[PDB]
RNA sequence: ACGGAGCCAGCGAGUACAACCUUGGCCGAGAGGUCUGGGUAAUCUUGUGAAACUCCGUCGUGCUGGGGAUAGAGCAUUGUAAUUAUUGCUCUUCAACGAGGAAUUCCUAGUAAGCGCAAGUCAUCAGCUUGCGUUGAUUACGUCCCUGCCCUUUGUACACACC
């Protein structure tokens, strides 16, 4: 049922892909808070690490964290499917990568610029700062900053 | 031919309004006044019937 | 108009495909049973049809 | 003495029935399992890490001793309820077929079921025999 | 809105031994048991609230009264 | 990083056949080219090369301008200037290498950019 | 020689009803008369066909909706029974309004 | 033949068809030991006309209910009908008199629809609104 | 809320001078495609095995596993043509939001409310709409106080009639 805890074991902090998880959520959930990670995506590498999905973010060993860590970052090798992925194919390169919280924001923002630079009507649009998905706009919005 | 008994009937009843449009359109002249359309096995007789009989006749 | 040019566009579907058959309206067709016909030409043709107010 | 599955209450049947499958070796589990949603409607697997899959073929084996004979499309409209489609408002939409295949022709590589002459599904003999064991030992089980 | 609640933690996510100690000798003088009144105590954050109150049914120390979920309701054994 | 499509980079990129193109592409070029296409991209690539070939090999060849704009830009076409017509006026534009995938229309904006006050 | 049973099936139709029933009640009362085994006048489920539309053509007013409908009959009938004097019944008392299909269940 | 009878309960939509015969107190409702019922909680409901009479009242009586259509609230109150029903008619038939009139009188003397059918039904939506007597809204300005 | 498991409806509609409803067996995670079927209709889709709901688990007061908009990429589908994203599915992003001021709407029993389903539009599209059924109540069973209505009496310089 229950177990003494193994107090002086339990991590409070943690620093994983160079951000910090609070070790007291779910193993599941806390990866989540990592940018790029969904409940879907960090329970499926959750599992693909054997790590249990009834343990908590402070928990887990270091071994096991960078066994996370390692499946997080490189999931074609370990079964993930080529789908799944953040990003499949990377309009630049075709192969299926899976961007990652800072690496996320860097190309995100540079697909932004690209659109920018191909000055389609996706990129002038975004450069506008409106609704670039094609809703209406006659009602809707109204107030951002 | 090979048609639902609902559209058949839907079909009848606009073919009934046909008629019946028609022979207002045309027969009015003559006195048109009402039409009938009844169905043997052998022929679909239309029925009318209209005030000056032998305009119609001709 | 080229005879491949005039009338050109196809017209399989969509709201132009058909036509009300009374009136030849596009606008509040009725395709129910093949009716094919308008809201108010069948509103007032419905009795010869049929139809009848019952409920 | 005598006993069927209609006389047994159907959730702790069906748990123990999958149960037994769990311990024995067969019921070969496809390597896709253990990744996919069961169906449409679902955004999180199940919960059960593993073992769900003998679960659902429990509740299947059972649902095809209750009719007389079924498909894969059944299956596929009786589970799966409805998506929270964002802001739409809830239909229903059908389960995963690939999950309900696979577990039929598991069952059939089992044996507990065969192919039926109407087109479908329908349970054999031997396998209705053993759902009937399974459901005296899960009523000895209860009292 | 604002978050104007100050509030803390108000609960243990991971149990102390000392804790377990607690919950141990605290089955005796609490004659109503729940998950719910196992976190109002502090003591429990909740998840592991049914996982230690399961516990409890170890040695029948609190005996049930209806175990249906969403909930448990539980007396000490008399 | 000059420029790579999906790892065929730009040099490669300069000539490749729209076949070779359909094998990358995502799913909706590819199930456009794999439902035919049409009679009049022919001849708009075909008019494409024709204005290619006979500038003199310095300048942006001539404004190659239509209606088309359903049309979308293919590898065998990068460094043409198109006039993609708008509703009004067709809108010139040349063909960077990254042009690839779009459609015509994108770069012919159909509303003016609106403005109050 | 067309003494083979026919087995012979009818399926009536009708907008009304009472046209329907006075056929059916000939029917029988000429199979009965003609000493046939017959399985009875079964009743089917008068389909309701309905059509809700807008009273006004324009749409302005207070919304206001209109139902109209016709409710089909159709009763099938079956007969064991020989050709001549049953192919004469099928092809005798017909009125208008009332269609008459026949099947030789051949 | 076996002394048996049918009857039927309704809920709105829902029927259950009972056959009772004299049998060995078999209680079967989608051949399924009543115990089952899936409500949980409706449980006694379909229990409830038993326990007014007592079960030793059918010792030698077996019954199967067949029931279809409605939700599930619906289907039970028709199970508990059919069975109501179906005591009544048995004993009425077969018995005795005055046999059916304690039968009635304790049926009736609780949850008057427990013997007699429910006529309660839906009326269809009229239009301009969500439901058969309300309407949408209106602005006013 | 999320997992499993339970597994109940009622109105419809459906391929012809063309091409609908689609069972089942395949494959695919999915949308989907595939091959044979049945059905011009109480026969087949269909017992439309629908949802809410029911039971057992996980989560645990946290803008949190609530909320799912706004956002990148992919796979398909209808379409001659989807870019200004048709629609579906997969992953990721997770915003605004703390029961909502003055006001105002609808409603008295199978009622309101929740819950979907079928049909219209339809090639593809609903948050709409008609109808349908399911789970199913709190509170009246009264009064002219606000807003109007009936008729009677009365007064008027009103009659385009208290705008
Ligand atoms: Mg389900
Ligand atoms: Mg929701
Ligand atoms: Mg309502
Ligand atoms: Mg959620
Ligand atoms: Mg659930
Ligand atoms: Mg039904
Ligand atoms: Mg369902
Ligand atoms: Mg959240
Ligand atoms: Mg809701
Ligand atoms: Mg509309
Ligand atoms: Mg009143
Ligand atoms: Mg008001
Ligand atoms: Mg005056
Ligand atoms: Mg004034």
């Amino acid at each position: 049922s229950l177990v003494v805890q193994e107090q002086g074991s339990f991590q409070h902090i943690l620093r994983l892909l160079n951000t910090n998880v609070d070790g007291n959520i779910n193993v599941v959930y806390a990866l989540t808070t990592i940018r790029g990670v969904g409940r879907r995506y960090a329970n499926l590498v959750c599992k693909k690490a054997d790590v249990d999905l009834h343990k908590r973010a402070g928990e887990l060993t270091q071994e096991e964290l960078e066994r996370i860590v390692q499946i997080m970052q490189n999931p074609t090798h370990y079964k993930i499917p080529a789908w799944f992925l953040n990003r499949q194919k990377d309009v630049n390169d075709g192969k299926d990568y899976h961007s990652l919280a800072n690496n996320l924001e860097s190309k995100l923002r540079d697909d932004l610029e690209r659109l920018k630079k191909i000055r389609s009507h996706r990129g002038i649009r975004h450069f506008w700062g409106l609704r670039v998905r094609g809703q209406h706009t006659k009602t809707t919005g109204r107030r951002r900053a | 031919a090979i048609i639902s008994k609902k559209r058949k009937l839907v079909a009848d009843g606009v073919f009934y309004a046909e008629l019946n449009e028609f022979f207002t359109r045309e027969l009015a002249e003559e006195g048109y006044s009402g039409v009938e359309v009844r169905v043997t096995p052998t022929k679909t007789e239309i029925i009318i019937r209209a005030t000056k009989v032998q305009d119609v006749v001709g | 108009a080229h005879e491949n040019v005039w009338y050109s566009h196809p017209r399989k579907f969509g709201k132009g495909s058909r036509q009300c058959r009374i009136s030849g309206s596009h606008s509040g067709l009725i395709r129910k049973y093949g009716l094919n016909i308008d809201r108010q030409s069948f509103r007032e043709k419905a009795n010869d049809i049929g139809f009848y107010k019952y409920r | 003495p005598g006993v069927s599955v209609r006389d047994v209450p159907a959730q702790d049947f069906i748990n123990n029935y999958a149960s037994f499958l769990q311990r024995q070796g067969k019921l070969e589990v496809p390597g896709y399992v253990d990744i996919v949603k069961t169906s449409a409607g679902n955004e999180l697997p199940p919960q059960d890490s593993e073992g769900w899959f003998y679960k659902r073929a429990a509740s299947v084996a059972r649902h095809i001793y209750l009719r007389k004979q079924v498909g894969v499309g059944k299956l596929n409209k009786l589970y799966g309820g409805a998506k929270n489609r964002g802001v739409r408002p809830h239909k229903h939409v059908d389960a995963s077929g690939s999950i309900n295949r696979k577990v039929l022709q598991s069952l059939e590589k089992l044996g507990v079921v065969e192919i039926s002459p109407k087109g479908g599904r329908r349970i054999s003999d031997n396998g209705l025999r053993d759902l009937d064991r399974i459901a005296a030992a899960t009523l000895e089980d209860e009292e | 809105s604002k978050k104007s609640h100050k509030d803390k933690a108000k609960h243990a996510v991971v149990l102390d031994q000392d804790k377990f100690d607690r919950i141990m000798k605290e089955a005796p003088t609490y004659r109503y048991v729940s998950v719910s009144v196992l976190v109002d105590r502090f003591k429990l954050g909740g998840s592991l609230a049914r996982v230690a109150l399961r516990h409890l049914e170890n040695e029948g120390i609190i005996k049930p009264v209806s175990k249906h979920s969403k909930q448990a309701i539980y007396t000490r054994a008399t | 990083k000059t420029y790579s499509y999906k790892g065929v980079d730009l040099e490669k990129l300069l000539e490749m056949p729209t076949e070779d193109f359909v094998k990358l592409a995502p799913a909706r070029v590819r199930r456009k080219f794999a439902r035919g296409l049409s009679e009049k991209p022919a001849g708009l690539m075909k008019k494409l090369r024709a204005a290619k070939l006979s500038a003199p090999e310095n300048e942006k060849p001539a404004v190659v301008r239509t209606h088309l704009r359903n049309m979308i830009i293919v590898p065998e076409m990068i460094g043409s200037v198109v006039g993609v017509y708008n509703g009004k006026v067709f809108n010139q534009v040349e063909i960077r290498p990254e042009m690839v995938g779009h459609y015509l229309g994108e770069f012919s904006i159909t509303y003016t950019p609106v403005r109050h006050g | 020689q067309e003494v083979v049973i026919h087995k012979i099936r009818i399926n009536l139709t009708s907008t009304k009803v009472k046209q329907l029933e006075n056929v059916s009640a000939n029917i029988i009362k000429n199979a009965e008369t003609f000493k046939l085994v017959k399985k009875g006048p079964v009743r089917l489920p008068t389909k309701v066909l309905k059509i809700s539309t807008r009273k006004t053509p324009n749409g302005e007013g207070s919304k206001t909706w209109d139902t109209y409908e016709m409710r089909i009959h159709k009763r099938y009938i079956d007969l064991e029974a020989p050709a001549h004097i049953v192919k004469r019944i099928t092809q005798i008392t017909i009125e208008p309004g009332v269609d008459v299909e026949v099947i030789i269940a051949a | 033949t076996v002394p048996s009878v049918q009857t039927f309960g309704k809920k709105k939509s829902a029927t259950a068809v009972a056959h009772v015969k004299a049998g060995k107190g078999l209680i079967k409702v989608n051949g399924s030991p009543i115990t089952l019922v899936q409500p949980e909680i409706l449980r006694f409901k379909v229990y409830e006309p038993l326990l007014l009479v007592g079960l030793d009242k059918f010792a030698n009586i077996d019954i199967r209910v067949k029931v279809t259509g409605g939700g599930h609230v619906s289907q039970v109150y028709a199970i508990r009908q059919a069975i109501a029903k179906g005591l009544v008619a048995y004993h009425q038939k077969f018995v005795d008199e005055q046999s059916k009139n304690e039968l009635k009188k304790a049926f009736t003397s609780y949850d008057r629809t427990l013997l007699i059918a429910d006529s309660r039904r839906p009326e269809p939506k009229k239009f301009g609104g969500r439901g058969a007597r309300s309407r949408f809204q209106k602005s006013y300005r």
